[PDB]
């Protein structure tokens, strides 16, 4: 992720103020999930939906 | 939650941006009533 | 609580409902202009070049017909038949059994 | 002169077409009107769109066989209509064609407008 650069998916984080701004952290969290997911797969195994 | 990124901006939505703009209030009403420990909210804003 | 933008950058696009409704519109028209332009070329053709000359050159289609069959089995070339069973099989039964 | 002829080398026919009446209403109108090469007006930029054009054509002939023509010119004044209800020139219609079977400017003109002819009957014919 390049730096000052919002990626395509993101996760957002609340400021205090009370908005819903581009968490860099929370994003990347996420992103690497993705890939990780992408390589291996996700098991849902035990859940129920 | 199926949240969508466009309250309104398109033309007859009939009451869909409505519906879709209220689910936002459970970002809120987690913390402030007392669910928290038998649901969590998760918000998607689903794209094009 | 968690919120996950997967809106792929359309936030950023202004006036998307105009931007969007263009789109469309000049798609829509280009269609239109191109297939009324197109549909006009070619009665001027069979005006000028008599539709007699245009009706000896489409093509003619053929419709399929029921051909109901007995649908018998099918015999293989002996060669591939002595293939399945043993040559020991042979002359070994008596086919009346 | 009755009797049976083969002339056509020596035949020749013009026609003063109607007038027709058409009204730009829609943009992809004036575009198939841009698309045939005998609409030429004066000042290309010319604002078709809610105009209404009339074609004052003539259409001169010449045959060389039983069906098929030798020759088709058809030219005439494009005109559009002002606040006025007058009528002034905008271009030409300017056809030529060798070969033809047929008027192509008459035919679009046709089906694609109105024929606007001058006589206008009586409810009821009044003997005198």
């Amino acid at each position: 992720i390049p730096r000052e650069t919002i990626p395509f998916l993101h996760l957002r984080k609340k400021t205090p103020a009370g908005d819903w701004k581009y968490d860099r952290q929370l994003s990347s969290l996420f992103l690497d999930g993705l890939e990780k997911a992408a390589f291996n797969g996700v098991t849902f195994k035990d859940k129920y939906v | 939650l199926p949240m969508s990124p466009n309250h309104g901006t398109f033309g007859g939505d009939g009451m869909y941006s409505e519906s879709k703009l209220s689910l936002e209030t459970l970002f809120n009403r987690w913390h402030s009533e007392s669910w928290a420990n038998q649901l969590t909210v998760c918000g998607a804003i689903i794209g094009w | 609580p968690v919120m996950a933008d997967l809106n792929g950058g359309l936030q950023f696009v202004p006036e998307l409902k105009e931007f969007t409704a263009k789109l469309r519109k000049e798609l829509v028209e280009t269609s239109e202009v191109r297939k009324a332009v197109s549909i006009e070329t070619a009665l001027e053709h069979k005006v000028v070049n008599g539709n007699s000359a245009d009706a000896a050159y489409a093509q003619v289609e053929i419709q399929p017909r029921a051909n109901i069959q007995l649908d018998f089995p099918e015999l293989k070339p002996y060669k591939q038949v002595k293939q399945i069973a043993p040559a020991e099989l042979e002359g070994l039964l008596d086919l009346e059994r | 002169y009755r009797g049976n002829y083969t002339d056509f080398e020596n035949t020749f026919q013009k026609t003063v077409e109607p007038v027709y009446q058409m009204h730009i209403k829609t943009s992809k109108d004036i575009a198939v009107l841009r698309s045939k090469e005998w609409f030429q007006l004066d000042d290309e930029d010319f604002d078709l769109l809610n105009k209404t054009l009339t074609f004052e054509t003539e259409t001169e002939v010449t045959f060389k066989n039983a069906n098929i023509f030798s020759s088709v010119k058809c030219f005439g004044p494009i005109k559009v209509e002002l606040p006025t209800k007058e009528t002034v020139e905008i271009g030409i219609v300017d056809y030529e064609a060798g070969a033809s079977h047929g008027n192509p400017v008459v035919d679009f003109l046709k089906r694609n407008g109105s024929t606007l002819e001058q006589k206008v009957n009586l409810e009821n014919p009044i003997p005198i």
